RNA sequence: UCGGAGUACAAAAAACCCUCCGAGUGAUUUUAAUCUAGACAAACCAGUCAAAAUAACCAUAACAUCACUUAUUGAUCCAAAAU
């Protein structure tokens, strides 16, 4: 990562954390299963559906990919017919 | 306002049929690995012993709850050879008139590969079936 | 909002309210350059608007 | 037109259906006889 | 319901007959609505129930199609009551 | 005695495929599967060979 | 490290050497008949029925009936041997037996039933119902006497009301009829109890119909305390059950304190405890008589509701408790997206200040 | 040398919930390799042998007799050469319910 | 690299160029779905189960089965596929 850039001497982010990972505007992170499209035929369908099914980081990673993400991609969001729309706050967390 | 109109909204229903007459009791689930399966309310067994028939309707705690007996003066005095088919038929009978009596009409069945395949007790299940009385008890709502 | 923005005197119903009015009204605040396309109308408070 | 053509084609295929798998069940149960009759008549010469 | 001049007295009749689980004593029909939290949302669920019940009872095509998972116990209990029910002596 | 792996496509006009096992001594492979899209039993008959 | 076990251990009897002269069991019906006889003795170790409910073991239940009939057990036994004797003489009977063509009388297999052993089959399908558990508490008694009760639909239909029979309410909107047998020097008293369907008091019952002094097999003519009620149970929790008890008394019991009115329409005044009427009546009155059968809602229970009890139908349901969720985490580890949708007050989305 | 792939992880193959433990629905009481406790009542069986609480409540592990399948066929012919007096026992896991099935709860007066 | 047994005797884990078995697949039809509570295990990636509810067959089961069944398998990226 580069703390300084070059250029204009700010902090630039990596593009492979904005290609396979998705930030929810509470913290969380989103990604998907690792081997979801690999060998379908060999697999089971439970062990199918829990590859095609999106899963969660925890806080180690979530802090990495925030240290390896710029600002940019922490704002808050509003897409038109956004499916994340409804998971992008949190509620009843009673912490 | 009427002293009538008074409800105490939590309702106790102390009846124990209540749950199974509604199909909402607690089936018990479970063994899977042991024979019979004990997933129901009531069970029909078949008892066959060297002289005489005796049929029971059990609940899951394994009390009693309607029994034909060969063993029973009533079915004795009327009937010849009480270990025939004809004998096993009218113990059948007679249950199911019984059941019909005490107000059940599903229970579940759960007799041996040989047993199942026997003339004395398919005529048995034949009879409880024309009597009203009808096995494959209901499935659990929300099981 | 609305309600409240009206109610407080930022925007006034007598005039036509605009994306310029609520922006000089300060009701909400639009970046064209991060892709904005304007302000859409929710229903969070309908029920005494 | 797609979804038309998708729709059109779907109900064709579906009615055939029956027949196709009545045609495939009799194929399946005429190789079966047949290599229950080849074994028959092969122990049938052979037992002699 | 029976000072509900907006709508026919057969229609009336058959909306007392099949949604009479749903009448008060006073004779007046209830609809309800929980879904949204929003009052607008609930009165067109409630205005939407109304249209509904006001078809399926003016429609005289209907036929009363009813289910059978839950209507078996129903009718074998009916059927099983009903062979005791088979007694005919005179009394009263 | 080496297995061959075989892609099956639906019967039923949908295109719906899916890959199976078989030997390769066998004749062409020919199957009743289930469809998600027609929600039915479905005759499947293989079309195409994808891995040895 | 090793303990010593706190009785006998169950294959500890049979001797381990020299198995080929013990014998075997070859009938897999033969195992099961000795395992579920093993399974109903107490043993030491923790078994099923402890932690399921056997309600309490064993019981000493308090009897409170009459005395069963003094019958002769050798002549009745040389009887029974005779008619089975001359039964088994006849030839006919055989052939049927033999060809599977035989046919049964049922309704004197019925008769005989109750006349001998009907009264234990009512008393412990009673106890699995519950009526003693409601009733007197602590109780059983052997319904001696028969007790045929029946309700009229019409002219030419008759529906029984059985022991845990189902009878709508409107077959029971008319007062039933009573049959048993009795001679014309004893005192009988009905009392028809609902267990389940008062509102206030779960530890009370309702009395629907209570007549005393009952001449003989004369109900008629017997006064009736209270009149009769047709059955109102709720919509949404059903099937309640209703017991007809028929008790014999030996005195002439007058009593001002359980009089009932002839409308009897306020549900203050039908409350009922059966352990306290009968405390009050233990010296004279004996139970010998039970007829329970179960009721379910329909549309005449709104009739009853509104003309009669003038009041409004109240209407339950059957709620199930919410889904168990555990404590929501700040970072769920592996959960799925719809991780958030199981804490989510709502499905409907919330712009806090936009 | 001559003795090669001897390593390999424990499966954690154990018991998880003790007899006292509240569970709820799906939690999952024990795991094992081969049978050495049955489910009871309320317990249900996955395909690789492990135990999960099919209702909530209290677990409690029992000593009882062991009926078999009448198909299987190695338990029959087990039970058959067993002898007269002996009756075959095992563990089983059960799970007592705690929460009732559900209250009458008024929803409207009419 | 993966699995089984002892070391590691009784919840779990536990190493050596420690002592032995194996695995890098075969055969058959019941061709074995979608969605979602709650849990096992685990640094992470991975692996495991699974109640209720839906589509097609008894109108009563479907966990594919067997070979000690436990191992019979490989992550991104990229190439060929064409949904
Ligand atoms: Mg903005
Ligand atoms: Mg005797
Ligand atoms: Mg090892
Ligand atoms: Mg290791
Ligand atoms: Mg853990
Ligand atoms: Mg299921």
């Amino acid at each position: 990562v580069t703390y300084f850039s070059s250029r204009k001497g700010k902090r630039k982010t990596v593009k492979a954390v904005i290609y396979r990972f998705l930030r929810l505007h509470s913290g969380l992170w989103l990604r998907r299963k690792a081997g979801y499209k690999k060998k379908l035929w060999k697999k089971t369908a439970a062990r199918k559906r829990r590859l095609r099914e999106f899963v969660f980081c925890n806080k180690t990673q979530s802090k990495l990919l925030d240290k390896m993400t710029t600002s940019f991609w922490k704002r808050r969001n509003w897409y038109a017919d956004d499916p994340y729309q409804k998971y992008q706050d949190r509620t009843n967390l009673k912490v | 306002p009427v002293e009538n109109e008074a409800v105490a909204p939590e309702f106790t229903n102390r009846n124990p049929r209540n749950l199974e007459l509604l199909a909402v009791a607690r089936k018990e689930r479970g063994w899977g690995t042991v024979w019979p399966s004990r997933e129901f309310w009531h069970r029909l067994r078949v008892i066959r012993t060297q002289h005489h028939i005796e049929a029971l309707v059990e609940h899951r705690n394994g009390q009693v709850v309607v029994s034909a007996s060969t063993r029973e003066w009533a079915i004795k005095k009327h009937l010849y050879s009480t270990r025939n088919v004809v004998a096993c038929e009218s113990v059948g009978r007679v249950l199911a008139e019984r059941c019909l009596e005490a107000g059940i009409n599903f229970m579940v069945y759960h007799p041996t590969p040989w047993e199942a395949a026997s003339d004395s007790i398919k005529r048995l299940q034949h009879a409880m079936t024309e009597g009203g009385v009808v096995l494959r008890e209901p499935r659990r709502i929300y099981e | 909002r609305l309600q409240y923005l009206i109610d407080l005197g930022r925007v006034d119903p007598t005039q036509p309210i605009d994306l310029t009015q609520l922006v000089n009204g300060r009701g909400v605040t639009i970046q064209p350059s991060k892709r904005d396309y304007g302000v859409q109308l929710v229903e969070e408070g309908a029920d005494t608007f | 037109q797609k979804r038309q053509a998708r729709e059109q084609l779907i109900e064709e295929c579906m009615a055939k259906m029956p027949q196709m798998i009545e045609n495939w069940r009799q194929q399946q149960q005429e190789r079966r006889e047949k290599e229950q009759a080849d074994k028959d008549r092969r122990a049938r010469l052979q037992a002699e | 319901l029976a000072s509900a001049d907006w709508i026919a007295e057969p229609v009336r009749l058959k909306l007392a007959v099949k949604h009479k689980n749903r009448i008060n004593r006073s004779g007046e029909l209830i609809l309800t609505s929980e879904c949204s939290r929003y009052q607008f949302r609930n009165l067109a669920d409630c205005l939407q129930k109304l249209r509904d019940m006001i078809a399926e009872a003016s429609q005289p095509a209907k036929e009363p199609s009813r289910e059978d998972a839950e209507l078996r116990r129903s009718r074998i209990e009916n059927m099983n009551r009903e062979r005791l029910r088979k007694k005919r002596i005179s009394s009263a | 005695s080496k297995t061959i792996l075989v892609k099956m496509m639906s019967q039923a006009g949908t295109g719906f495929s899916f890959n199976t096992k078989r030997s390769r001594l066998r004749e062409k492979l020919t199957l009743l599967h289930y469809d998600p899209v027609v929600k039915k039993k479905v005759l499947f008959v293989e079309q195409k060979k994808i891995r040895s | 490290r090793r303990a010593a076990p706190l009785g006998p251990m169950p294959n500890e009897d049979i001797d381990v050497s020299d198995l080929e002269r013990l014998k075997k069991y070859r009938s897999f019906d033969r195992y099961r008949r000795r395992a579920e006889q093993e399974a109903r003795k107490p043993h030491w170790w923790r078994t099923y029925r402890e932690h399921f409910g056997e309600e309490s073991g064993p019981k000493d239940r308090v009897d409170i009936g009459l005395p069963p009939p003094k019958v002769s057990r050798t002549q009745q036994l040389l009887e029974r041997k005779q008619a089975l004797r001359e039964l088994r003489a006849n030839v006919e009977e055989e052939r049927a037996a033999r060809l599977q063509t035989a046919r049964i009388p049922l309704e004197a297999v019925r008769a005989e039933w109750e006349r001998t052993c009907g009264p234990y089959h009512k008393q412990r399908l009673a106890e699995y119902c519950g009526l003693y558990r409601d009733l007197f508490h602590g109780a059983t008694f052997v319904p001696r006497v028969p007790l045929h009760v029946a309700y009229a639909v019409g002219e030419d239909d008759l529906m029984p009301v059985y022991h845990g029979n189902e009878v709508t309410p409107t077959e029971a909107a008319q007062a039933p009829e009573v049959t048993y047998e009795a001679d014309e020097g004893s005192l009988w008293t009905l009392l028809l109890t609902n267990l389940d369907g008062h509102l206030l008091e779960p530890d009370a019952e309702y009395v629907h119909w209570l007549v005393t002094n009952i001449p003989g097999n004369r109900v008629t003519e017997g006064q009736e305390t209270c009149p009769y009620l047709p059955p109102f149970p709720a919509r949404g929790s059903g099937f309640h059950r209703f017991a007809f008890l028929l008790f014999k008394q030996d005195k002439r019991i007058d009593f001002s304190g359980d009089t009932r009115p002839s409308p009897c329409y306020q549900l203050a005044q039908r409350t009922f405890h059966t352990f306290d009427f009968y405390k009050k009546h233990q010296d004279a009155m004996t139970p010998a008589g039970l007829a329970f059968f179960q009721c379910r809602w329909d549309d005449s229970v709104t009739r009853v509701f509104h003309q009669l009890l003038d009041m409004r139908e109240p209407v339950f349901e059957f709620v199930r408790p919410p889904p168990y969720h555990p404590k929501q985490k700040r970072f769920p580890h592996r959960q799925p997206l719809r991780y958030l949708d199981r804490y989510r007050d709502s499905h409907e989305p919330t712009y806090g200040i936009y | 040398s001559k003795n090669l792939g001897g390593k390999s992880p424990g499966k954690r193959f154990g018991i998880k919930k003790m007899e006292g433990h509240y569970v709820h629905a799906g939690n999952i009481l024990a795991t094992q390799r081969h049978f050495r406790w049955h489910p009871g009542a309320h317990v249900g069986l996955g395909k690789n042998k492990c135990l999960y609480a099919l209702e909530e409540g209290v677990v409690r592990y029992t000593k009882e007799v062991y009926v078999p399948n009448p198909s299987n066929s190695e338990a029959v012919d087990l039970v058959t050469r067993l002898p007269q007096g002996a009756v075959l026992y095992k563990t089983f896991v059960h799970v007592v319910p705690a929460k009732p099935e559900g209250t009458f709860k008024l929803v409207a007066m009419l």
